[PDB]
């Protein structure tokens, strides 16, 4: 076979994964079942991180302890129709609830008049789109490293019955080692089978969102295809100016590879970046095995990876703490508190 | 050619 000794090894290691996920599923549940812990003014707000249609991610300082944080501001009154509100609720009890060292960690949460909170910690090493961006593509064992951060997250979180949703370069923040921090759960949903709603990044979705079908966390592994194409290709596989035609290019089942990608590459995304879902990987009897094992992961030490035990490919430049060199700049808008509480009804689970 | 800047998710195509 492929394996001769390799196999007993593999096989032993698969065990003890099994062993981590249900402890950590045990874990997960505690926090899950059983979850105000600041306001506003107990922070400095100090720069605008990054902009979105429901509010803004703002660089604080924590007035008492100078400690330096990522606060997530939504205004309630943008977040008004009904699946933006419902996935407002899921990322914020996702988040306090989960542990894994690729997911950012949620410190403090509250609400007020106007606006709802999620205070998380800081990681000042910039978006991995800006880095993408700037340099074009990542050489195959660079984008290796960060896509096997996320697999094993993707793991972790389908493990906990956690479908993710938001995959794409916006979402992965740097942090000191070089290592990958996944910094937003807004679109995150704990589902036992399927879900139908129709959400997502046009250039991610998988075709099964597009065609309003109930679908699962297949919808992950297909989104890791995107993920690594664009990393190593330095543009997505489904290209075009118009979310309509994005769509169009993703249905039909064509995708055309840079001649530079290795056969190993390309094997391996077509076999995620598979319409067919009784054939996509991650999605086999072997599951997630399926990708661990790929001849395209053949250097990957899993466990080492998950240990931060690997030399990064790339560590980002830090002046010190409250640094925000390694962000883009966006303009700042005053935060204003009503005098009057908002959609409070709306939002009294949070 | 194609998107090259930030891209937003939409909750509800
Ligand atoms: N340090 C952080 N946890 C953080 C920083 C920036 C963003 C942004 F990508 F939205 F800009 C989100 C989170």
């Amino acid at each position: 076979g492929h394996m001769g000794a390799a196999a007993a090894k593999k096989g032993s290691e698969q065990e003890s994964v099994k062993e981590f996920l249900a402890k950590a599923k045990e874990e997960f549940l505690k926090k899950w079942e059983s979850p105000n812990t600041a306001q506003l003014d107990h922070f400095d707000r100090i720069k605008t991180l990054g902009t979105g249609s429901f509010g803004r991610v703002m660089l604080v300082k924590h007035k008492e302890t100078g400690n330096h944080y990522a606060m997530k501001i939504l205004d309630k009154q943008k977040v008004v129709k009904l699946k933006q509100i419902e996935h407002t609720l899921n990322e914020k009890r996702i988040l306090q609830a989960v542990n894994f060292p690729f997911l950012v960690k949620l410190e403090f949460s509250f609400k007020d008049n106007s606006n709802l909170y999620m205070v998380m910690e800081y990681v000042p090493g910039g978006e991995m789109f800006s880095h993408l961006r700037r340099i074009g593509r990542f050489s195959e064992p660079h984008a290796r490293f960060y896509a096997a951060q996320i697999v094993l997250t993707f793991e972790y979180l389908h493990s906990l019955d956690l479908i993710y949703r938001d995959l794409k370069p916006e979402n992965l923040l740097i942090d000191q080692q070089g290592y990958i921090q996944v910094t937003d759960f807004g679109f995150a949903k704990r589902v036992k089978g399927r879900t139908w709603t129709l959400c997502g990044t046009p250039e991610y979705l998988a075709p099964e969102i597009i065609l309003s079908k109930g679908y699962n966390k297949a919808v992950d592994w297909w989104a890791l295809g995107v993920l690594i194409y664009e990393m190593a290709a330095g543009y997505p596989p489904f290209f075009a100016d118009q979310p309509i035609q994005i769509y169009e290019k993703i249905v039909s089942g064509k995708v055309r590879f840079p001649s530079h990608f290795s056969s190993d590459l390309k094997d391996l995304l077509r076999n995620l970046l598979q319409v067919d879902l009784t054939k996509r990987f991650g999605n086999l009897k072997n599951g997630v095995n399926d990708i661990k094992n790929h001849k395209w992961f053949a250097t990957t030490d899993w466990i080492a990876i998950y240990q931060r035990k690997v030399e990064a490919p790339f560590i980002p430049k830090f002046k010190g703490p409250g640094d925000t060199s390694n962000f883009d700049d966006y303009e700042e808008e005053e935060i204003r508190v009503s005098i009057n509480e908002k959609c409070g009804k709306e939002f009294t689970e949070f | 050619a194609g998107r090259t800047g930030r891209r937003q998710a939409i909750h509800d195509i």
